[PDB]
């Protein structure tokens, strides 16, 4: 909900598994997650890079 | 290739196209799964070394 709130609109995938196509928006989506810090039930939430 | 089950996975429908007796491999733990398991639900003969 969190790295929603960062990005710009998108929209919904509608490929097939037969043959696989790259996704654009899984790269800018996986840098929000991983430098997103927050406060939770079990403490603070840290990402790591490696 | 090693690794990237998805190309193993269009070798294996490549390959039951044509239909064969047996398969080999592959080497790596993660291909294999799916391997057995679409062997299983097409009923497959998989030997394995």
């Amino acid at each position: 909900a969190i790295a929603s709130h960062r990005a710009s609109q998108l929209t919904v995938s509608s490929l097939q598994c037969h043959r696989h196509k790259p996704w654009r928006l899984g790269p800018r989506f996986m840098n929000l997650i991983k430098e997103a810090r927050w406060d939770g039930l079990t403490g603070r939430i840290t990402f790591n890079k490696t | 290739n090693l690794f990237d089950s998805f190309e193993a996975s269009r070798r294996a429908c490549d390959q039951l196209a044509l239909g064969v007796a047996a398969l080999f491999g592959p080497s790596h733990s993660s291909s294999v799964s799916a391997v057995q398991s679409i062997c299983n639900a097409l009923e497959v003969p998989h030997i394995q070394t």
